[PDB]
DNA sequence: CCAGAAATTGGCACGAAAATTGCAATAAATACAA
DNA sequence: TTGTATTTATTGCAATTTTCGTGCCAATTTCTGG
């Protein structure tokens, strides 16, 4: 399957969510240091068989946690500064989202 | 049988006191090693094992 | 009239396949393929494969 | 873990660093050894009854003249193998004693030095435990895979290394050589392939 | 030349937080095992009666192993190494402060019915616990603010790719399908030894090399041959499906094996054969070609419609649905029927099965 | 502080307890150049 | 299920048993109708080869000319009309049992041919240069007094010792009189069910009368018998009147 | 791993040594199971062509209506079916051991067709047009009494001369009392190995019972009893209630 | 609140249709010797 | 001028196994009147 770019990574808090747009990509004008998320992505780890303590998993804290793996891209260790310009790039024939 | 015996076996050091360096005879080129290639083949690229 | 194995001259009417030869190639994927034509390349000295070495 | 070469190979180490200690081995000039080695040219093995040398080199014309006319007396070969038959039927000590007397009767400068150096390298070769048909090549060591990892790139690319192409063309090399001998092919395509796999090995 | 570097996996830091905790001897042969047990996942997945008898003395008891075990669930991340989910979520819970404002009704859910709110009861649930709405939700949501997977927080890997076979592109307004030009395969008769073929030479060489050729000859044609039907099919392949590239699924159209056979006049087991193992990248994914065949149902109309649109039907409509009151395959089916997919239940109960959907009663939520 | 792999967690250990003391070992580039080495088709080893 | 009562037809279960570890060829004698094949299947069953084929193969329905082809097999070129090799039945039962039915039937040109095959376990194929090994092991069972044919000379000699390694004999049944009624109640339940009548059992004359008749075709004659009776029965019993078939 | 102890096994052994340098066929006569398989390898393991190929062919076991084909082969075309050229079992065995085991059993109009092969060793295959030489010994053997059967007249006079240039008859069990015990030691350690049994010697009155019995089977029958005896034994000595079945 | 009624789900079964796998030499065109 | 040996061009049929949709019903969960 395809990576996505998006805001709802499971693992995280909604703290660490709170500069991310609708979109999963920060805000122009945060100020960001070192470990912050700037972009939202998500990996799919693939299909399993599904064995009763996956199934306990899936059942008692959902199925979005069980499908992906955070691949999010994030700043640098000793860097900070000002998100000042945002470019996308998206390829012909795939949906845009509401940031491009 | 003992796993202290076995966990402490493989972090020993090697005593010497010389080094020697001779021409090697195809016996001793066997006796190195453990298997012999056969296919110029890496790795598998489809589940990724060699 | 009778069930027997013999050697004989005669006039028939004889039915025969023809298909069986290079249509393995097509099931197999790019990988197989290509070990396949390595192994025909190392029996026959007349096949060589493109390199940039 | 190792190869299993299908013909002999000569280790070009002690080929092509002068002085050239197979050349001085066996008193032979190095343009004769490379001619012989490389498919080239012919040597004589076992001279017979006939007016041949140890050691004389022929040609092709030379060596099909010499065929028609005297026959299965003369023993002849060309590349590795030759080599190492030549390297494997000398004994040591009746070449140092001859040398030794040989120097020890006739007097000169440059031929003195030479007579010197090779009773030395003689006498080397026989204090240790070395044979000289090691220096021809049977099996190959291959070194262990994480010593010559493979480099992984974005986008599940994991390219080659120059050290892994080597060992594949020397694979492919002795495969097809393997394959051409127990198939009977004809012997002026196998001649291209061992010079092929010498080349690949050197 | 660059050779790449060392990464620090889960296990790595866990053997470099054993080996600065003061362990015996024994206690640290046992710690190695137990870590050597642990999944990239952060869980135990060997009972410890193996561990015990992998430990290999027989002086040594499982209560011992439970100590090191326990000393160890403390590492960081807290909760790796448990040997179930109420194990884990237990450990976690141990470590919160008594200030929190429900840690005790989430530590009695957790530790007595955890089978409960995985059915998705809510209602039997109330009764043994002898709580209200008002506090279950907060402990739920409590709850469900833990960390499941402990083990993801030193995640390491790669995803994998593969490599098409077929290009579709959309030029000039149409779409044209091409054949991957780095991964198509070729071969070539070398030159040097078919000029060797000398009359003159002798013929035990000259029949040799001739057959040679000749087999030569015969595979490249029987590559370039299979090159060019795989091409014909999957164009045909992409212009049957015209509307799926421009507008994803629910617009694949129910195609079997015939249809393709008919077009390209072939027989039904070449076109078998050649859509075996082999990937196609549109602007939307790699597919694999066997992809785009499918079966259907009828239609109100007196068409037909593609199982697969019918799968995304019902993927949109349950992802759309009231988190109070769950669609059942009753109601999926009553709502295909107003466009005219006509569908019995049984069909939809399996669609859904085959999506890893749970049933109506499974998908409620506490809204 | 370079490649004694052993060395380097031991030193560690003994820098974390209030312990200054090292048991250093072989370095493992050499015990590459003597796989190298052995690669090449010569004997080299270690003596006693 | 199978029903083994009587103490002759233990001792020859026990046997089974023992034999249940060896590969030898077992010679299977008795009447007509005592159940050889059930106690071949038993063997089978109970040996180290009960998952493989069990080849059985009826000797006498083997036309005399193609003897060799069915049992041995042939290439492409061995004859006019062969048009692509065949297995024999010695090749198709590898790894497994091969059960020769009513072997006294064969003719000593036929026995002939299976002289070499019995013991080594190689031959060549009719047109075939290259020597088959196979492994299958050898039940044989017969009606005929086996030792009194080779004496009189209609058997030969070299096949009995290859074949007679374990010899089994099945008593006939007026010898197992411990063993007719379990027999009869047993098929009587069978056809009851089969049928759908409303039968039950036999009367004590009834019994009586099956005990003394000395049967011929021993358990195939009961079976009719029994078929026959449930059959034509119209009570809940069945009395010596429905036994009117026995003299 | 044979066992040679009876004074007639032993002048036979002799013979076979004296005649390793010789390539005459030979003829080996005898009951049923007395041993002349064992023989006719001896025979063979025991010259120059021991590394040479031994093939055994049952004459028996090939139809009569394509003996011819079967024993020298076709060419291409020589009838409808004849697809490719196939050599016979006289190329086959080409420089080494042809056994034609059970000659006897072989019709008259049978032993006409290798007539000339026994002797000259040249042929013509089927639809071939030039001759081919071959270098085969041929041994044979049977358990007839090949002599009678000539003087009968159902056996042809002109292949027992061609055949018979050595013959060796091997006694019966029998005769070959000193044999009897070293066999019945040799096939119990051979059967109690094989089936991981205890057994390990017999009793006084099971010897004396196994050297009055007339082994009409010879050696296989012998072999049989042993086998039985070992399957169902149960203690570590055999003792005579398990050779009942002599 | 309780208990009977009703709706829901999935394992098994049925026929029908669809996908998969074994089979191994010929038809015809063209250049060459009388 | 022709009859014949050699070289390209043939990428399907026929069993057999597997998957499709949909009905029956036992077990389970949800609902509603007294
Ligand atoms: N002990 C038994 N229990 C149940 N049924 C038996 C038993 N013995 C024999 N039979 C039945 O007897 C019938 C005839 O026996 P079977 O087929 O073995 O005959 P047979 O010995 O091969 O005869 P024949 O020599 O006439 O071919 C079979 O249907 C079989 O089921
Ligand atoms: N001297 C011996 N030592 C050991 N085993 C022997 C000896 N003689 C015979 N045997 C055994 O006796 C068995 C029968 O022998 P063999 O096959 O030679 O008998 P045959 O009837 O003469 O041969 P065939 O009928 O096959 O031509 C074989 O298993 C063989 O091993
Ligand atoms: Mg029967």
């Amino acid at each position: 399957g395809p990576e996505e770019i998006t805001a709802d990574i499971p693992n995280v808090g909604e703290a660490a969510l709170s500069k991310l747009d609708e979109s999963g990509i920060v805000y122009i004008g945060a100020e960001v240091t070192g470990g912050d998320i700037l972009v939202g992505k998500v990996t799919p780890k693939g299909e399993t068989q599904l064995t009763p303590e996956e199934k306990l998993l899936r059942a008692i804290f959902g199925e979005k946690a069980s499908d992906v793996k955070d691949s999010s891209l994030r700043v640098p260790n000793g860097v900070s500064g000002t998100v000042i310009d945002v470019q996308v790039f998206t390829r012909d024939g795939v949906e845009k989202d509401k940031r491009a | 049988k003992d796993l202290l015996k076995f966990l402490k076996a493989q972090t020993k050091t090697e005593e010497f006191d010389a080094i020697k360096i001779a021409l090697a005879s195809p016996d001793m080129i066997r006796s190195w090693s453990f298997g012999e290639v056969k296919k110029p083949e890496t790795i598998n690229y489809r589940t990724f094992k060699p | 009239m009778k069930q027997g194995l013999q050697l004989r001259l005669s006039q028939q009417l004889a039915m025969t396949p023809q298909l069986q030869q290079a249509i393995r190639l097509l099931q197999l994927s790019t990988l197989e393929l290509q070990q396949e034509l390595q192994q025909a390349l190392e029996s026959n000295p007349l096949l060589e494969q493109i390199d940039t070495h | 873990g190792h190869i299993e070469l299908a013909s002999p190979t000569a280790h070009i180490w002690f080929l092509k660093s002068l002085p050239s200690r197979i050349g001085l081995l066996l008193d032979m000039p190095l343009r004769d050894i490379e001619r012989v080695l490389y498919f080239e040219s012919y040597v004589v093995i076992e001279g017979g009854m006939t007016n041949l040398e140890r050691q004389q080199i022929l040609t092709e014309e030379q060596y099909l003249d010499a065929l028609e006319e005297f026959g299965d007396e003369f023993d002849a070969k060309m590349g590795a193998e030759a080599i190492q038959a030549l390297l494997k039927s000398m004994d040591l000590e009746q070449e140092c004693e001859q040398l030794r007397e040989e120097l020890n009767e006739t007097n000169s400068e440059t031929k003195r030095k030479k007579l010197t150096k090779r009773i030395k390298l003689l006498e080397a070769f026989v204090q240790s435990g070395n044979k000289p048909e090691w220096m021809i090549l049977t099996v190959l060591p291959v070194l262990p895979p994480d010593l010559r990892p493979l480099v992984p790139l974005d986008g599940g690319r994991f390219a080659t290394s120059d050290l892994n192409d080597l060992y594949r063309r020397v694979i492919n090399r002795n495969n097809r050589l393997k394959r051409l001998l127990d198939l009977a092919a004809p012997d002026i395509i196998v001649r291209n392939e061992k010079r092929m796999l010498q080349e690949a090995v050197d | 030349v660059y050779q790449g570097e060392t990464t620090q996996t889960l296990q790595d830091y866990l053997m470099w937080q054993v080996e600065l905790t003061p362990f015996s001897d024994t206690d640290r042969a046992i710690a190695t095992s137990i870590v050597d047990a642990v999944d990239e996942t952060g869980y135990l997945t060997v009972p410890l009666e193996d561990i015990l008898e992998s430990i290999g003395d027989e002086e040594i008891d499982i209560d011992e192993v439970e100590a090191v075990l326990k000393r160890i669930q403390r590492f960081d991340p807290v909760g790796v190494a448990a040997k179930d989910l109420r194990d884990c979520l237990l450990i976690q819970l141990s470590q919160f402060d008594k200030t929190t404002p429900w840690l005790e009704e989430a530590r009695l859910i957790i530790s007595d019915h955890l089978d409960l709110l995985a059915n998705h009861d809510f209602r039997t649930l109330m009764r043994v616990t002898r709580l209200k709405e008002d506090v279950l939700k907060e402990a739920v949501n409590l709850i469900q603010s833990l960390d499941p997977r402990p083990g993801q927080s030193i995640q390491t890997g790669e995803p994998e790719y593969v490599i098409p076979d077929v290009l579709v592109r959309k030029h000039n307004g149409h779409w044209t399908v091409e054949l991957n030009s780095d991964s198509i395969p070729r071969l070539q008769i070398n030159q040097h030894y078919a000029s060797m073929c000398n009359n003159a030479r002798n013929d035990g060489d000259s029949q040799f090399i001739r057959s040679n050729l000749q087999d030569a000859k015969w595979l490249i044609k029987s590559l370039e041959s299979r090159n060019d039907t795989l091409l014909r099919v999957s164009r045909c392949i992409v212009e049957q499906q015209q509307a799926f590239f421009e507008q994803g699924e629910e617009y694949m159209k129910p195609m079997v094996l015939a249809d393709i056979a008919q077009a390209v006049e072939m027989h039904e087991s070449t076109i078998s054969r050649v859509t075996t193992q082999k990937y196609l990248h549109s602007p939307r994914g790699i597919f694999e070609l066997k992809y785009f065949f499918s079966s259907h149902v009828n239609t109100e109309g007196g068409g037909e419609a593609s199982s697969t649109a019918i799968r995304a039907l019902v993927k949109k409509l349950i992802a759309a649905e009231n988190p109070a009151k769950p669609l059942s395959d009753s109601k999926l089916t009553s709502l295909l029927s107003e466009q005219g997919i006509m569908v019995a239940r049984r069909t939809v109960a399996k669609y859904r099965e085959s999506l890893s959907i749970p049933p109506s009663n499974q998908r409620k939520q506490l809204v | 502080k370079s490649d004694d792999v052993n060395g380097r967690t031991k030193m560690y250990k003994n820098i974390v307890d209030g312990n200054h003391q090292m048991e250093p070992g072989m370095p493992e580039s050499f015990n590459v150049l003597l796989k190298e080495i052995r690669s090449l088709g010569i004997n080299i080893e270690l003596e006693d | 299920e199978y029903v083994f009562e009587s103490p002759k037809m233990k001792e020859i279960l026990e046997k089974i048993k023992k034999i249940s570890c060896a590969e030898c060829p077992v010679l299977i004698t008795g009447e007509s109708g005592v159940g050889k094949e059930v106690v071949a299947r038993l063997i089978h069953k109970l040996s180290d080869r009960s998952k493989e084929p069990f080849v059985a193969l009826n000797v006498a329905s083997i036309p005399r000319d193609i003897f060799e082809a069915e049992l041995f097999g042939y290439e492409k070129g061995a004859f006019t009309g062969a048009v692509s090799s065949k297995e024999g039945f010695f090749e198709l039962a590898d790894g497994g049992t091969l059960f020769l039915d009513e072997i006294g039937e064969l003719s000593l040109e036929a026995q002939a041919k299976l002289l070499r095959v019995i013991e080594s376990g190689k031959f060549y194929r009719l047109g075939g240069r290259k020597e088959i090994e196979v492994n299958v092991r050898i039940l044989a069972a017969t009606n005929r007094n086996i030792k009194e044919l080779v004496k009189e000379g209609k058997f030969r000699e070299d096949l009995y010792y290859r074949l007679g390694v374990i010899e089994i004999e099945i008593p006939p049944l007026r010898e197992r009189k411990e063993d007719i009624i379990p027999l009869a109640n047993h098929f009587l339940k069978k056809f009851s069910r089969k049928y759908a009548k409303e039968v039950e059992g036999f009367t004590k004359s009834a019994q009586e009368l099956l005990l003394s008749y000395p049967w011929y075709g021993n358990v195939r004659e009961l079976k009719n018998v029994i078929e026959r009776a449930v059959l034509f029965s119209e009570g809940k019993f069945i009395d010596r009147g429905e036994l009117s078939c026995l003299v």
